[PDB]
């Protein structure tokens, strides 16, 4: 079952838009998982879902690189999430 | 003079080079140091005093000391061996110039060389701290709070009244 | 009814004595502890990837305070000062007067967030659902003064978080 | 020759690390900062006061038992002698007395710390 | 200029090193320290950010005032704050430490730890959640990233 | 000090490492709660009991609510009492986890702390779902509880409870039979039943010496 | 994951490889490529000194065979 | 060219220590259901560099009551001795080939304790003094048993030369002949490196920081590097002593690789042990070493003196 995990890693590499996208998501979030896209903000944040992860890892956001006035390629924080996706992300509701 | 000054700390810092270089052995220089709290309180009182608007004040201490005796007292309070030697003005100016090349805060400068060995002027025509309600704090009462940091472990607990205050040239 | 915790005797047969001697000389329970730690080593960790992943919360969660509006935009607050009276930490300061149109409205509504205990007593006491504790908890500051909220700050918080606040209230108002 | 160079290199590297650590960063030393630490408060007494040693007897025995090692370390070379019976007898004799010395101090309560 | 670029890059390196290795003192006072423990727990795992508790103040970079500071305790907090070598940072956590909180009018409570030590980050809550404390720590990291000590020295 | 719980100044006289005298100095966390309560209504004074023992919050809420109800001569409804007992047992679990794991940390077994604080986090999720606050819930009030349980809470509590036993088993596997743990704990701090009764002890400090007592 | 611990272990293993490999390569480079001679006793040192003397270039590792006996 | 070899020894050892810190943090994290450093660089590979740069750009402080000369000397001695311990190790060739390498390592290890003692005394603080006295007690506990265990194990080697241990284990590991001595030696090395469950001198739960509580910044970092280098060196020495890797004279890289994996496994075993157990009391450590380890060690010394004579298996090279 080793070849299975190696192929899943290769699929994660290929599913992020190539090697450059893989390193982008590796250095921007320290996480290279691939999930189902749920939606996108008007500010650029992308929201993904994977119900096979345990409670806490089944929902996550990929933050935008440029919010209202600042460059957020490296400087991201939890306060950049808009209220509706804040409610969805913290599992206060099951509906995006 | 105070905890973060460059006057007592500066003299105290001179122990590292072994001997204390003094121009004319500090026998031709008179100093009248003033406490930091006295100056700050004088500024505060000058703000609140309506008569102090367009005046000029001189803030000086209660005692005048020869530089040699002042440095000797400083080393005595810090319990460090005092080894004063005379150094010519040109040589010690050269030392100051050599120290001036530091890109960081210089340990000393030629300007410091000049100012240390200049006697403090006497200006009796100017109002002083006593005209702002302040009694000048003598150095012998506040020297320990600055120089106790410069002692070794063996003399840290020595009391303030142990170190025989220095001789004062009061007119 | 009760039970004893340390009232068992070891059997003194040669089998048990030899087993205990082997335990002493060969460190079997230490190996058992090592095995438990090794078992935990290969488990999936419980860490989440904050700030990209967040801990789960509830509609009842008490966060930053906010002042709400009616659907017409009118302020819900009527300066009844129930929240000020009930506030266990005396964190609310309220002043009021009749408005230019004769309405009962506040002129001062301050919450000292460094006095606050976030108990939610104020939103319980409010009769018009004007003051609430929002879902936001990420509002750390660099100076103390920024945590002294006036009426403008609370009204801006309400205007900014109303979309989530109304949905959270809709999910819990039947328990209140 | 090589070992002296190695020791000099190691000591020089350590001293240079100390020098870098002590001259590179910014220093702001004041009396409160450099004071002795006892978790919130000023010490009552001095750290140079006598500190009782409850294992003082085992410390003296360690001195005698450490020299047992000096007498036993040439054993690998002693196994190459022709009169193996004599060497084995004396080697076993030396360890037996070391075992008996431990047994004497154990049975006379010498291994228990002072109360 | 060349020197401006050099000092800017050196500032970048030093700030990255300092914010990527933040060691808070093992120091807590009340209810807030429980949430500090939970922020050290496996769910949040502050050690993955490079944040490790160290008992000795000499070996600590940050002080988190987590709990009520009483009058009897203030000299001890000031002592352990002073013994911290520089650069040092202070994070105030919880209402009690921020402004006195629910014991603000007490006779034996200091009305905020900023009367005793300078504060860099104020974390609100009673107690702030472990996630809120992690947010405050990351905000402190972002604030450290903005330091320009060597640029200021060069422009002197 | 890592073993002083933050606010304990223990002045000890030592001969070597033997402890000649223990003089605990307290008051480093005295906030004058009892005087502050006099300026509050009973409802306003309730949240102080959350912060009295911050590891067992709802238990202090229950004690204060029972005192106030006894003074009021009123009776809580049965469902409130059942919720109170359920959450008091959850709180006892939280408290015993904290006590055991911090104890093992002080001796040196630092690993079970991390294993058990995940369960503690789940129980904080239970508190937050029921009251909106993770630890200082203020759920138990004189007269009953503040709010009814949300739909689905009992199922999640059952799911947690049917698995907590294996976590206890893993802790007990790491500590109970270990000879280092026994050498550090067996015959340490032995107190007699008469001394425990006369010194004002209660709870486990009484039951450990053979006294059969539980309130 | 547990396999994310592996990169640090691999870096540490790469660091630990270097000393022995470098020592072997330096011994071969400075001893004619033939595994630097070991002299634990005086006879081996005598052999080394004789080898140095008869080499003609003051190097022990320069070995003279049967071609040096005309 | 010899200085090149000295550097190629010392610098990779420092890098290995730096990344051993990260390996410890991640391993203990994963045994505790967490991850450990994974943000500062990919998989936390940049964490040690950040730690070192932070530590060496932080202000070091001289305690007012401290004795300055010994205070500065102690970390220098610690780091220099930690670096020196590596020179006689055959991997498969040693930098310094000694007739008596094992006893040299014994003497240097015995000298290393004085760094801890002198730092604790010169700090002039109560906790540092308690740590130094605990170090005295620990050495008194382990020294004699460790030395006699080395004697008994090396009796089958025939000399004190470290490179002979490769020849001695050409067909079988020495452990298959002296595994009780191997277990006692493993525990003795755990005690010798001040590692859990015998990390008494630092005593973080009890003594806050112990002997190094006064130390800050760069001087503190050198103590840390010295301790971790000593851990790696002790595990490498144990691997040489009890797990003999086959050496091919024409391909020494195979021996180097085998050696490195074995010493890494032993270091991870220390890390696991730290993650698994509570801490001893420092009188209980001496009772364990003097009432259980010492009698078995004496008996096995007698047995290992007698065995080569009984079976006519005395090794060569008097
Ligand atoms: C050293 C041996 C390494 C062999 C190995 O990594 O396989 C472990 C693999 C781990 O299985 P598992 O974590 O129980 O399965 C969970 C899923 O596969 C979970 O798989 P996933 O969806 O998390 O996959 C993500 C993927 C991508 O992950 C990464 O690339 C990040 C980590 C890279 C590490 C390199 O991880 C990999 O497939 C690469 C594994 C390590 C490659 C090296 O199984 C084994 O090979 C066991 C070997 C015996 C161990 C004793
Ligand atoms: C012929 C003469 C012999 C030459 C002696 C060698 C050089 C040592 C003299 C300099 C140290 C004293 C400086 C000082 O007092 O404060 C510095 C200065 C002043 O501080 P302060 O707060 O203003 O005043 C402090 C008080 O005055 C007093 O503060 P204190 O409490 O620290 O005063 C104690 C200090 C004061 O020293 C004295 O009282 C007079 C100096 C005579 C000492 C000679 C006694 C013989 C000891 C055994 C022989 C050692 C070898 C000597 C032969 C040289 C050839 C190698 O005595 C010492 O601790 C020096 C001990 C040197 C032995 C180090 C050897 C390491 C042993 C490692 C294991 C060995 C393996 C087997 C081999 O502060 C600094 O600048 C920072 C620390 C700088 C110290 C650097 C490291 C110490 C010197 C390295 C030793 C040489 C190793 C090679
Ligand atoms: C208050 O301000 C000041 C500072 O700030 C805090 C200083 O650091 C400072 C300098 C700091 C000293 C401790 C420097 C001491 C180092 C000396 C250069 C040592 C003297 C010469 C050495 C190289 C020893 C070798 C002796 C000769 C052979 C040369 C001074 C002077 C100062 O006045
Ligand atoms: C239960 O909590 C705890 C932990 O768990 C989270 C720990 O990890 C832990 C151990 C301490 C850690 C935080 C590790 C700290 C890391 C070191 C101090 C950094 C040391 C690294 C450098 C000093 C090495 C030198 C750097 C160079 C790159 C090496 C090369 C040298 C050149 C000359 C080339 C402790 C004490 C702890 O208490
Ligand atoms: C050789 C021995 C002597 C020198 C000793 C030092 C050894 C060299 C130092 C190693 C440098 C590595 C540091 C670079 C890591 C930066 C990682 C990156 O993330 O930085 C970003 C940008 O980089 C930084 O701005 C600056 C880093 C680089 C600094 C400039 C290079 C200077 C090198 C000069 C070398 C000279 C050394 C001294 C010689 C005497 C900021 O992102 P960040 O906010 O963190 O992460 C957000 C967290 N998220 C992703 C989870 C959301
Ligand atoms: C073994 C592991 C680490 C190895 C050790 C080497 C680490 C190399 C890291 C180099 C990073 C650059 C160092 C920058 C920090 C230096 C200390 C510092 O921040 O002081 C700032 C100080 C503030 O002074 P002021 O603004 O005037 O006064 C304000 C207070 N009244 O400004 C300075 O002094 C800047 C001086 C330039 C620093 C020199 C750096 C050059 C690189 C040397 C590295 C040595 C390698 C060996
Ligand atoms: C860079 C310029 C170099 C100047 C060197 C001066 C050294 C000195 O004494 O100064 C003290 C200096 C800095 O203190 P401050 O003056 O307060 O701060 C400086 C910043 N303004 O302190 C130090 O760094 C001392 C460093 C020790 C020097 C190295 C010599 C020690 C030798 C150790 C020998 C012992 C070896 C033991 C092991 C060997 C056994 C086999
Ligand atoms: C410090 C303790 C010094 C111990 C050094 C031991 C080094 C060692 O064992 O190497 C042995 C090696 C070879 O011995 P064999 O095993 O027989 O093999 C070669 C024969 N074919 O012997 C040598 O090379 C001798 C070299 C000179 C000895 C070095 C002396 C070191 C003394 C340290 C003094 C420190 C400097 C002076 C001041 C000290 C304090 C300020
Ligand atoms: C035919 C002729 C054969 C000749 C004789 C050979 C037969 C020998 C049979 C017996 C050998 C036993 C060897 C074990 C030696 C010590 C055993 C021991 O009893 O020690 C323990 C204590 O030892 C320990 O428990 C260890 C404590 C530290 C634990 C650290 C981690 C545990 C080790 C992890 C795995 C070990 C792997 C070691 C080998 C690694 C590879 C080199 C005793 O302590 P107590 O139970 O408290 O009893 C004292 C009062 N009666
Ligand atoms: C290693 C596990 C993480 C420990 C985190 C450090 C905790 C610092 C707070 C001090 C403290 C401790 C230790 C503690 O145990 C405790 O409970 C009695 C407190 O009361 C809230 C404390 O404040
Ligand atoms: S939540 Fe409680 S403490 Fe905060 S303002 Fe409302 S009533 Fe006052
Ligand atoms: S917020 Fe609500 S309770 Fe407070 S004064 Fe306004 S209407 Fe009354
Ligand atoms: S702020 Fe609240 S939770 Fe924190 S210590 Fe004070 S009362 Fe306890």
């Amino acid at each position: 079952e080793l070849v299975q995990v190696l192929r899943r890693g290769l699929q994660q590499v290929s599913g992020h838009g190539g090697l450059r996208g893989y390193l982008r998501v590796l250095f921007r979030a320290n996480d290279v998982r691939v999930g189902t896209l749920v939606g996108e903000d008007k500010y650029g944040n992308k929201y993904y879902e994977d119900n096979k992860q345990f409670f806490g890892r089944h929902r996550w956001v990929i933050y935008t690189t440029e919010m209202n006035g600042r460059d957020t390629f490296w400087d991201v924080d939890g306060s950049m999430v808009p209220p509706e996706w804040h409610r969805w992300l913290h599992c206060m509701t099951d509906d995006p | 003079f105070g905890r973060e000054d460059r006057f007592l700390n500066y003299f105290a810092s001179m122990r590292w080079f072994g001997g204390v270089p003094l121009i004319s052995l500090g026998k031709e220089t008179v100093k009248q140091p003033v406490y930091i709290v006295d100056v700050s309180k004088g500024i505060i009182n000058a703000i609140k005093d309506p008569d102090a608007k367009g005046k000029t004040f001189a803030f000086v201490g209660p005692n005048r000391y020869l530089l040699f005796d002042l440095v000797q007292y400083i080393f005595a309070v810090a319990y460090r061996p005092f080894l004063p030697y005379p150094l010519p003005h040109f040589a010690y100016r050269w030392v100051g110039r050599l120290f001036e090349v530091s890109p960081f805060e210089p340990w000393t400068t030629r300007d410091k060389v000049e100012r240390v060995h200049m006697s403090d002027m006497t200006l009796p025509h100017l109002p002083g701290l006593e005209d702002l309600g302040i009694q000048a704090t003598p150095l012998e009462l506040k020297a320990i709070e600055v120089l106790r940091r410069h002692r070794t472990y063996r003399w840290l607990t020595s009391e303030m009244e142990d170190v025989k205050p220095a001789k004062t040239v009061n007119i | 009814t009760y039970k004893f915790v340390n009232m068992r005797e070891p059997s003194m047969d040669m089998k048990s004595v030899t087993d205990r001697a082997a335990q002493t000389l060969l460190w079997t329970e230490l190996v058992r502890g090592l095995g438990m730690t090794l078992s935990y080593l290969f488990r999936e960790p419980a860490t989440i990837n904050y700030p990209f992943e967040k801990g789960p919360l509830s509609p009842r969660f008490r966060g930053e305070h906010a002042l709400r509006r009616y659907p017409s935009g009118e302020e819900r607050c009527i300066a009844c000062k129930l929240c000020e009276a009930v506030c266990p930490a005396q964190a609310i300061t309220i002043e009021a007067e009749p408005r230019a149109d004769g309405s009962r409205r506040t002129t001062r509504y301050d919450i000292d967030m460094t006095k606050c205990i976030y108990c939610g007593f104020c939103q319980e006491a409010c009769p018009v659902d004007a003051i609430v504790e929002g879902p936001n908890f990420e509002f750390s500051t660099e100076t103390h003064e920024e945590l002294l909220y006036n009426k403008e700050k609370l009204l801006n918080n309400g205007d900014k978080w109303e979309a989530e606040i109304a949905a959270n209230i809709q999910a819990d108002y039947l328990y209140r | 020759m090589n070992i002296m160079l190695t020791l000099l290199t190691n000591v020089t590297l350590a001293s240079l690390l100390v020098l870098i650590a002590f001259w590179l960063p910014q220093l702001n030393a004041y009396s409160e900062k450099t004071s002795p630490y006892e978790c919130g408060f000023d010490p009552m007494g001095s750290a140079r006061l006598p500190f009782s040693m409850k294992f003082f007897l085992v410390a003296i025995t360690f001195l005698l038992f450490d020299l047992e090692i000096a007498l036993l370390l040439p054993l690998p070379w002693a196994s190459q002698t022709n009169n193996l019976k004599t060497m084995l007898t004396m080697a076993l004799f030396l360890l037996i007395l070391l075992a008996a010395s431990l047994a004497y101090e154990w049975t006379q309560k010498g291994l228990e710390w002072a109360e | 200029s060349r020197g401006e670029y050099v000092v800017a890059k050196l500032d970048d390196l030093v700030n990255w090193a300092r914010r990527s290795s933040l060691w808070p003192m093992t120091f807590g006072l009340a209810c807030c320290a429980v949430e500090m423990m939970h922020m050290a727990a496996p769910r949040y795992d502050m050690d993955r950010f490079g944040v490790v508790f160290r008992a000795s103040p000499r070996q600590s970079d940050v002080m988190i005032v987590a709990g009520t500071l009483t009058n009897k305790m203030a000299p001890a907090l000031r002592k352990v704050y002073d013994q911290m070598p520089e650069p040092r940072y202070v994070v105030s956590m919880g209402s009690c430490a921020n402004g006195g909180g629910y014991y603000h009018y007490s006779y034996s409570v200091v009305r905020g730890c900023d009367r005793i030590v300078p504060v860099d980050i104020y974390v609100p809550g009673c107690p702030p959640t472990a996630e809120a404390l992690l947010y405050g720590i990351l905000q402190l990291q972002r604030k450290i990233k903005r330091e320009k000590r060597l640029r200021i020295w060069y422009r002197r | 000090h890592p073993a002083a719980h933050g606010v304990l100044r223990l002045v000890m006289e030592l001969s070597g490492e033997m402890v000649r005298k223990c003089d605990p100095h307290i008051g480093l966390l005295h906030r004058g709660t009892e005087k502050l309560i006099e300026y509050k209504t009973y409802l306003q004074a309730l949240p102080y009991f959350d912060r009295l023992d911050y590891v067992s919050m709802m238990c202090n809420e229950q004690a204060y609510s029972l005192a106030v109800e006894k003074l009021l001569n009123i009776q809580p409804p049965p469902r409130a009492q059942w919720i109170r007992v359920l959450f008091g047992e959850i709180t006892r679990l939280l408290n015993h986890i904290m006590a055991v794991t911090t104890h093992a940390l002080d001796i040196g077994a630092m690993t079970p702390f991390f294993w058990m604080f995940e369960e503690r986090e789940k129980m904080f999720e239970f508190y937050e779902r029921v009251s909106g606050a993770r630890m200082h819930a203020a759920y138990i009030r004189p007269g009953g509880v503040h709010q009814d349980l949300p739909l689905g809470l009992l199922d999640d509590i059952y799911e947690f409870s049917k698995n907590f036993s294996f976590r206890i088993d893993e802790l007990e596997e790491m500590l109970t039979n270990n000879r280092i743990w026994r050498n550090r704990t067996v015959d340490i701090g032995v107190v007699t039943a008469e001394d425990a009764l006369n010194y004002g002890f209660s709870g486990v400090m009484l039951r450990g010496s053979g006294i059969q007592w539980d309130l | 994951m547990w396999f994310e611990i592996l990169p640090g272990i691999a870096v540490m293993a790469a660091c630990l490889f270097i000393p022995g490999m470098a020592t072997a390569h330096i011994h071969k480079f400075t001893n004619g490529g033939k595994e630097k001679r070991v002299a634990h006793f005086s006879y081996q040192w005598n052999l080394m000194e004789r080898d140095r003397r008869i080499s003609g270039v003051n190097r022990y590792h320069v070995t003279k065979g049967l071609e040096n006996i005309d | 060219m010899f200085m090149i070899n000295i550097l190629s020894l010392i610098i990779p050892i420092l890098l290995a220590v730096a990344f051993l810190t990260l390996v410890e943090r991640k391993v203990l994290g994963y045994m505790q259901l967490r991850k450990g450093p994974n943000v500062v660089g990919p998989y936390g590979l940049l964490q040690p560099i950040a730690d070192a740069l932070k530590l060496f750009t932080k202000e070091p402080l001289r305690p007012a009551t401290s004795s300055i000369s010994m205070f500065i000397i102690a970390p220098i001695l610690a780091l220099s001795l930690a670096l020196t311990m590596w020179v006689p190790l055959p991997m498969p060739y040693p930098l310094i080939n000694m007739n008596l390498g094992v006893l040299f390592m014994l003497a240097m290890s015995s000298l290393a304790v004085y760094s801890i003692l002198w730092s604790g005394w010169a700090s002039n603080s109560k906790y540092a003094l308690i740590g130094a006295l605990r170090a005295v007690a620990q050495t008194i506990s382990y020294e004699v048993t460790l030395a006699i265990i080395l004697l008994s194990v090396l009796l089958m080697n025939g000399s004190y030369t470290l490179s002979t241990l490769i020849t001695t284990q050409e067909h079988i590991w020495m452990i298959f002949t002296s595994w009780p001595l191997a277990m006692m030696w493993f525990i003795s090395t755990l005690a010798e490196t001040n590692r859990a469950p015998f990390d008494l001198t630092e005593g973080e739960s009890e003594l806050v920081s112990g002997f190094n509580v006064e130390y800050a910044a760069g001087p503190f970092a050198m103590f840390f590097m010295a301790e971790y280098a000593n851990i790696i060196m002790m595990n490498a020495f144990t691997a040489i002593l009890f797990l003999g890797a086959s050496h091919d004279p024409h391909t020494p890289e195979l021996y180097t690789i085998n050696f490195v994996l074995k010493t890494l496994a032993l270091t991870i075993t220390f890390l696991w042990i730290r993650a698994s157990y509570p801490r001893f009391r420092y009188d209980q450590l001496m009772h364990l070493l003097w009432k259980s380890f010492l009698p078995l060690t004496l008996a096995l010394c007698m047995w290992h003196i007698s065995l080569p004579i009984m079976t006519a298996s005395i090794p060569p090279q008097s």
